[PDB]
């Protein structure tokens, strides 16, 4: 199926504080309202970044398998949860087709809302919110750990009953941080002309009036090259 | 362990190894058994052991003895299309030395290998593993290596007897990020105690200024490091001890 | 051919955005100024092209000025 | 144009012989900017 | 020096299987292709096959499929196989050095020659 | 379609040059189809005269003159008197083969 | 100062690593320009 | 096609395959060294 990422997907672009300020970015975020694929296991790709959505009782999401070809062929990543601990390892893995060597690296460490945020050297963002089909709420999302492996990626698997999965594009966000320093809101700089126009002001709130936001240029279509009558050729013959 | 080590990769499989969570010591490194070219873009080399960097990635490959100057961001030539792409603004070092004494081999060493033929010049750090037979002539080959078709692979035959622009130099490139994450390697300074209440010059992880440092009252997050303020001047910091 | 042709530069202009204070609405309507219309309750002003607004006759007192004679207001 | 606008950094990392231009960049750029701001204050003084 | 090496035992019965080998000094088998050439007594010289730079190798057409050849890139060994003889392949064989990459596109050295004989 | 055949016969006085021509079953040889020229010495010794249909091979003194003389491959040796006692034999390259050619006796004087 | 005062030319001709200085120069004297353009108008704008 | 040169400059012989042969960019022969010789370095295009 499909649904609309309400307000959903907004992490802390970088490892710096603020507080009580309206800071504008532009980073590969989720549109606000996009289309988010609703799933019940196949392989889907890996655009240029994941945002990915759970919510699970008795913890049948488990993991995820990212790479390019997903077999021994080609380099690939594997975390996965045991109630022993969580295993991170990138190898030349032998992935069952279903799922259920020169290994160089390990790390180890409804009403439960899982979101992640999957981006690439290999980032991963997270949160863990109490739920009441995505909400309608605004929650920023910690990050959670970079892997300094540098793979090259392009599709990925999840290894388990209901997630939503989202693409990244780069998009410019203005983000309202608050005393505590943590992100309370933001507004989508492309959405509509209205955002637009509160990216504009660098505000939340915009007085009644006329604002100018852009500029409209239409551009060219083809290309037209034109010279002299041909004539005159020379007499080799 | 990198610059001391006996077995080199192939100029197309260029390794490049991660440094990053270790002290790191530049001036004895520079203290030179007669480099060739220890030769550094964006950054002084005397100064190397005062800035703190986020990673430090090294690249090892053994190429010509002349050819070394084909190792620079704004360059041209063989080396540079097909084998190795160093960024413009490129900030880092390079280190070249001559390994005539080991690795070039009497009648000439032949397992050394650089490529000669791709279809365009190499990205940025690009690593062109694969081998396919290059269709070097206008017909396809399909497989054929003929008068006309061409093998993308070719070795070099380092002898001690060959030109002194041709014998075996050894070369690292190390490029640095100088970006603001977490600069887990730095050089030998010393650390030092923290006084509070008074105008003093500053150095955290070579972030450096100057003012009066006091207990804030601030909510740092786990993840923060340190904070900005309202037109982007550093306002409050973590300290590392 | 022997033929004369005129050379014009490709339509560019501003784009303005009419908006009620947020206080009030979220709702907006969008000004592309000296474009004729085709190009983009499409409406033509001597400013250009007024989208999302309502042409109705009777005139009031000026709420926020266009141009040329022309203001746009949120009522009923 | 200058490689960092934080001057400190600047002067941290490249030697002196060198740094010049780039503080060279910094600096006819900060001086523009001045002026512009002083002109501004100079005009908008005149009509207060 | 450039030089071409070519050893094997050589005397072989009908019907069984020797093989011969060439060593090579001077050059790598990266840079240059190698092929080989048959000179039986009294009779012109035949082209046997070839092996390409950098992997694949080709044999004559005619020449039947139930034999091989093979090489060592690091220590620079060649290894001609026949698996089955017969009285008409007495004949000395070479070894030779071809260089498509160069200039002189041909074959530029042969092999120093090994006598096989029938019975 | 893979005939090869030389004269098999030469004998030049010195200071006198000859040509000896080497035909395929192609009519004129072109280049794109490659001709090699060997000798060979009576002591199974071998060594490359002229590659590429008219490049001469590297150590085989410049005396030694071949191209496409004719319609088909040929080559030219000034005469000497001594060292020109050997065999010669053309190699034109067939879009899957090498094919050698027959061997010319030389016996100058 | 650059070479030529048209962008197309300079960005077509002159070697891309090296076409930032030129285009540099085009861009302060645009500027400059500009802003002297703009400060008349302020100017003029009081005096009406 | 593309490119224009000054001046074009044709030599019309009438000659044997050989003399053909001979008429190349540093061939040598009778034909090359009395009848038709051309410098060598000169750009050229033979139509036979
Ligand atoms: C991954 O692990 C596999 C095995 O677990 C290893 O691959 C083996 O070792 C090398 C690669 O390091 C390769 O063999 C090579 O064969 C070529 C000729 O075919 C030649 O260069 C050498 O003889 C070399 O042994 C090959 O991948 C494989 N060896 C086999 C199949 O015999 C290796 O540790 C890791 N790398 C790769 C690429 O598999
Ligand atoms: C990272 O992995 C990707 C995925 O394999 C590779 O990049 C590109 O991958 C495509 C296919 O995903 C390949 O090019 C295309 O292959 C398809 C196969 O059907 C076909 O339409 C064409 O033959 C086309 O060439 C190719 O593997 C590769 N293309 C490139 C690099 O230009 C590649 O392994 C990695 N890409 C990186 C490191 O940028
Ligand atoms: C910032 O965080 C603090 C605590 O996490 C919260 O604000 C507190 O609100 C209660 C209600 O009076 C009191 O404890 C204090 O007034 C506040 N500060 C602290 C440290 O407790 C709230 O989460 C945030 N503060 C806001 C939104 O004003
Ligand atoms: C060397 O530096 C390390 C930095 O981690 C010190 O280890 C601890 O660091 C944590 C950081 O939160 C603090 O609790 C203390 O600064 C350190 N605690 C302990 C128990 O060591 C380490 O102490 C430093 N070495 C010395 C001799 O002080
Ligand atoms: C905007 O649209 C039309 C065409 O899209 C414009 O083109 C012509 O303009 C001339 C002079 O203004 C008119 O006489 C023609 O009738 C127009 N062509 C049409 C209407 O097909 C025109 O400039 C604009 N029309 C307006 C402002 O009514
Ligand atoms: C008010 O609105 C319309 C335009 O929005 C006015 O313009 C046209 O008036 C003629 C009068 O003969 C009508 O026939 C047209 O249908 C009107 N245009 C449109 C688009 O409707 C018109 O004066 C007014 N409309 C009324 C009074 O019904
Ligand atoms: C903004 O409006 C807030 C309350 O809204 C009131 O009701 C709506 C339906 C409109 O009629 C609006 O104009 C009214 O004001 C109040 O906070 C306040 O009145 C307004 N101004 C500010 C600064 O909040
Ligand atoms: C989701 O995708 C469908 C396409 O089937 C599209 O019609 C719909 O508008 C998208 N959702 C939103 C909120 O735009």
């Amino acid at each position: 199926a499909y649904t609309n990422s309400f307000t959903r997907g907004v992490y802390y672009p970088d490892k710096v504080f603020r507080s009580s300020v309206l800071h504008s970015t532009q980073d590969l975020f989720l549109p606000f309202f996009s289309n988010v694929t609703w799933f019940h296991n196949p392989v889907l790709p890996f655009n240029d970044g994941v945002y990915f959505a759970s919510t699970e009782k008795s913890n049948i999401i488990r993991g995820w398998i990212f790479g390019t070809t997903l077999d021994s062929k080609t380099q690939s990543l594997l975390i996965v949860n045991n109630a022993t601990n969580v295993v991170i390892k990138v190898c030349e893995f032998q992935f069952c087709n279903d799922p259920f060597n020169n290994c160089t690296f390990e790390y180890v460490s409804f009403k439960n809302l899982r979101e992640f945020v999957f981006k690439n050297y290999f980032k991963i963002y997270s949160k863990h919110t109490p739920i009441n089909d995505l909400p309608q709420g605004f929650s920023a999302l910690e990050p959670l750990v970079d892997l300094p492996i540098g793979i090259n990626i392009t599709r990925f698997q999840t290894l388990l009953a209901a997630y939503y999965v989202g693409y990244l594009q780069p998009r410019t966000f203005l983000l309202k941080y608050n005393e505590n320093g943590t992100i309370t809101d933001a507004v989508d700089c492309a959405l509509d002309p209205l955002s637009e126009t509160k990216c504009t002001l660098k505000s939340f709130t915009v007085e009644k009036g006329i604002y100018q936001t852009s500029n409209f240029r239409v551009q060219p279509t083809e290309s037209i090259v034109r010279f002299p009558n041909i004539t005159n050729l020379c007499p080799f013959g | 362990e990198v610059f001391n080590a006996t077995r080199f990769a192939s100029v197309y499989a260029w390794n490049r190894k991660r440094i990053s969570n270790c002290v790191a010591d530049y001036s004895v490194l520079y203290n030179s058994a007669s480099f060739s070219t220890f030769k550094c873009y964006g950054v002084s080399p005397t100064k190397l052991n005062d800035l703190c960097f986020t990673n430090v990635y090294a690249d090892s490959f053994v190429i010509r003895g002349d050819e070394v100057r084909q190792i620079a961001p704004g360059q041209t030539g063989k080396i540079a299309d097909y084998n190795y792409k160093l960024p413009d603004d490129f900030t880092g070092c390079v280190i070249a030395w001559n390994s005539n004494n080991l690795d070039s081999k009497v009648g000439g060493n032949y397992n050394y290998l650089y490529r000669l033929f791709r279809k365009s010049n190499l990205k940025p750090f690009e690593r062109d593993i694969s081998t396919e037979i290059y269709q070097a002539g206008s017909t396809p080959c399909n497989g054929v290596e003929g008068f006309n078709c061409y093998f993308p692979l070719q070795s070099y035959g380092f002898q001690p007897t060959n030109g002194v622009g041709y014998q075996p130099y050894r070369v690292v490139v190390l490029s640095f990020e100088l970006l603001h994450a977490p600069a887990t390697v730095c050089g030998p300074k010393k650390s030092t105690n923290l006084v509070k209440n008074k105008c003093v010059n500053f150095n955290f992880n070579g972030l450096t200024g100057t003012g009066v440092l006091t207990e804030s009252n601030k909510k740092f997050l786990p993840f923060q490091q340190f904070g900005r303020d309202i037109a982007d001047t550093t306002d409050a910091v973590r300290d590392p001890q | 051919t022997l033929e004369i042709l005129d050379i014009t530069p490709c339509s560019f202009g501003g784009v303005s955005v009419i908006t009620p204070g947020t206080n009030t609405s979220n709702q907006v309507a969008v000004l592309y100024q000296d474009v004729n219309c085709t190009e983009v309750n499409v409406f033509q002003t001597r400013a250009g092209c007024l989208i999302g607004a309502e042409h109705v006759n009777n005139s009031y007192e000026c709420d926020i000025p266009i141009g040329a004679g022309i203001c746009a207001s949120y009522q009923t | 144009g200058a490689i960092s606008s934080v001057l400190n950094d600047i002067l941290s990392r490249l030697d002196p012989p060198e740094a010049e231009v780039q503080i060279d960049r910094l600096i006819t750029g900060r001086l523009q900017s001045l002026q512009t701001y002083v002109t501004q204050q100079l005009i908008r003084a005149a009509e207060i | 020096q450039v030089q071409l090496k070519q050893s094997g035992p050589g005397l072989v019965a009908p019907s069984q299987s020797l093989s011969i080998t060439c060593t090579v000094s001077g050059f790598s088998l990266i840079n240059y292709a190698i092929s080989w050439v048959r000179q039986p007594p009294g009779k012109g010289l035949e082209w046997l096959g070839v092996i390409w730079t950098g992997g694949g190798t080709n044999y004559n057409s005619a020449l039947k499929s139930r034999l091989s050849i093979s090489k060592d890139n690091s220590k620079s060994q060649v290894f001609l196989k026949m698996n089955s003889l017969q009285t008409d392949d007495t004949a000395r064989y070479y070894c030779a050095r071809k260089d498509y990459y160069g200039r002189y596109y041909g074959m530029d050295y042969w092999g120093q020659g090994t006598s096989v004989t029938v019975s | 379609q893979a005939v090869v055949t030389q004269e098999s016969a030469l004998t030049t006085s010195p200071g006198e040059t000859v040509t000896l021509t080497c035909r395929s079953s192609t009519g004129a040889v072109t280049t794109s189809n490659y001709a090699n020229w060997v000798q060979e010495k009576p002591d199974h010794l071998f060594t490359g005269l002229i590659g590429g249909t008219n490049n001469r091979a590297p150590g085989v003194p410049a005396r030694f003159s071949g191209s496409l003389i004719g319609d088909k491959a040929a080559l030219t040796i000034t005469g000497a008197q001594t060292e020109d006692e050997a065999i010669y034999f053309c190699a034109l390259w067939y879009n899957n083969h090498w094919v050698f050619g027959g061997g010319t006796k030389l016996t100058v004087l």
